[PDB]
């Protein structure tokens, strides 16, 4: 159970209590990437390989789901592999600062970040389609419940063993936060991990975010479906009269929600924006659908470009903030766009300010 | 607990936005950064009456006539500006920007202010303005030209000494509320 329950007594005979501790965080870490190893390693033979044999899909979406899991596996596999090697060498695990670092730095991390990202980014994706695909077929129904009852899952389903490598990742930082809370305070070592630890939080940082940029590739797709561009046809509006034929799909998504529309005195219109690289399209709702309209008081254009705009604050609503748009051709406007809070204000603001600068 | 709105206009670096920072925030900014656009607030009392002051800046300069009109709307009262240390300043009053205001805000009272009061006395001022054959203002010119334009009333002030900015807002605030 313990680490001091383990190796013995005898062993721990001459130590401090900080170094216990430390040994009882750092066996956590070895113990605990030993499962995690075996749940890569039951999805490969139980969920991937049968899939694969079998002909369950097509190769390109099952490549979707399990895109690098050898590759994976033989990161944890690797990284596993150097710890047994250590604990080789007596049950007290001296200088581990140079494991993580092996694993967590320079190349290293560059190997481990694309790997894990490449996994995880269209997995929220790709599960749907295996719920979508049970309801549809009953011999890939079948098929689940017959993999979900393997022995090796020990009681789990897909979902929970294909998310593991997030979970792992999201509890590396802590993990090496608990060692530190454990280490000399000045050493070689005690910077070393620090630095290891500051890269785990770089790596999340850095997968999470690939996640988050397939998932809105993702539903820009979706939007583009739904998207009625119809009214730009008719033109009159210069500006708007570029967008007839818009595409969302080659641009990529830096924010989204609901914001008011303070077109005029006693007239508010709710809007969906969508904010761009390059532009900024609001977005009305009838039913399923996503409108582009040019809306009177002279029109507005619906869609407004990034590089000609300017951002700023209405002082006397701490909930609105004002979006001037400035293309030639065309009378300039003002948007007066209103956010749920004022937090939800200096979130738009604070976007909106940095999306303008990398188009100017 | 009644709101009301504020245009100021007249010609760049007159002290347009120096006059909005000292009475909103009450210091005086250093470097100059030519305004396209900008949105302030401000709460006075006057009369015994609360009022809330949207101070909206505008661009005196040239290339930005086009987002002006936009500053103009809904406006209660407008604070029309000129600088006692730039006599064409003056000039533009009738030329320029009453035409303007007239058109956007008809029937809109509108203040006229004389600003950098201070640089009357200063003697590095009124020598720069020989060379032009130019000499300051004084107040009756000032009266004329808000008599000439309809003005609601004149006004002489000082954003850097600080000096008569209060007395500013106050007959703003006044031609707003009154009617
Ligand atoms: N001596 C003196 N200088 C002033 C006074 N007010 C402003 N200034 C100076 O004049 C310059 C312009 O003032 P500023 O308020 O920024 O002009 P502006 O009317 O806003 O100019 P713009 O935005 O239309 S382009 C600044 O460098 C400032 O130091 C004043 O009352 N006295
Ligand atoms: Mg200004």
């Amino acid at each position: 159970q313990n680490w001091q329950h383990t190796v013995g007594k005898d062993v721990v005979a001459g130590l401090t209590q900080r170094e216990i501790d430390r040994q009882e965080v750092i066996n956590e870490l070895f113990v605990t990437e030993a499962s995690h190893l075996r749940t890569l390693r039951v999805l490969d033979l139980i969920f991937y390989q049968r899939m694969k044999k079998e002909n369950l899909m097509p190769r390109e979406e099952l490549a979707r789901l399990f895109p690098n899991l050898p590759e994976l596996i033989e990161i944890h596999n690797s990284w596993c592999e150097a710890m047994k090697k250590l604990r080789e060498e007596g049950p007290i695990i001296k200088e581990i600062s140079d494991l993580m670092l092996a694993r967590f730095d320079g190349p290293a991390r560059e190997e481990l970040q694309q790997v894990a990202a490449q996994f995880c980014s269209y997995q929220s994706i790709a599960l749907e389609l295996i719920k979508t695909k049970q309801r549809k077929e009953s011999r890939f129904q079948l098929f689940m419940q017959e993999a979900e009852s393997h022995p090796q899952c020990r009681r789990l389903q897909l979902r929970d063993l294909i998310i593991s490598e997030m979970q792992r990742l999201t509890k590396y930082p802590l993990l090496l936060e608990s060692i530190i809370k454990h280490t000399e305070g000045g050493t070689s070592e005690h910077e070393k991990l620090c630095r290891a630890r500051d890269q785990c939080r770089e790596i999340l940082k850095y997968v999470n975010e690939a996640v988050k940029q397939t998932e809105n590739r993702h539903r820009l797709e979706g939007y583009q479906k739904r998207l009625d561009a119809t009214a730009l046809e008719r033109a009159s509006n210069p500006l708007a009269a570029e967008f007839k034929s818009l595409d969302l799909t080659t641009r990529k998504m830096i924010h989204e929600g609901p914001l008011t529309w303070r077109i005029s005195k006693d007239k508010t219109l709710d809007l969906h924006v969508l904010l761009l690289e390059d532009l900024l399209v609001l977005l009305q709702k009838q039913d399923e659908k996503l409108l582009l309209k040019c809306h009177s008081k002279q029109t507005f254009s619906p869609v407004l470009k990034l590089n000609a705009v300017l951002i700023r604050s209405v002082a006397t609503d701490k909930r609105a903030f004002f979006i001037i748009c400035t293309s030639k051709l065309g009378p300039p406007q003002i948007y007066e766009l209103v956010a749920l809070t004022s937090s939800d204000k200096n979130t738009w603001m604070e976007l909106l300010e940095e999306a303008v600068r990398n188009a100017t | 607990a009644i709101r009301k709105k504020l245009v100021i206009v007249g010609d760049g670096a007159c002290g347009k936005t120096c006059l909005l920072i000292v009475f909103s925030k009450d210091q005086f900014p250093e470097v100059y950064v030519p305004t396209v656009f900008e949105n302030y607030v401000a709460d006075i009392e006057v009369d015994g009456k609360q009022v809330e002051l949207a101070l909206w800046d505008t661009a005196g300069q040239e290339d930005y006539d086009r987002l002006r009109p936009l500053s103009y709307p809904d406006t209660d009262v407008i604070l029309m500006c000129f600088s006692i240390d730039s006599p064409d300043s003056l000039e533009n009053i009738p030329e320029k920007w009453t035409p303007e205001v007239k058109h956007f805000c008809p029937n809109v009272p509108i203040i006229l202010v004389g600003n950098k009061k201070d640089l009357r006395n200063d003697e590095h001022t009124r020598r720069e303005l020989a060379k032009m054959k130019q000499e300051p203002v004084k107040p009756e010119e000032g009266r004329d030209m808000a008599n000439r334009i309809g003005a609601f009333g004149y006004m002489e002030c000082s954003a850097k000494t600080k000096d008569g900015v209060r007395e500013v807002f106050e007959m703003a605030t006044r031609a707003a509320l009154q009617a």
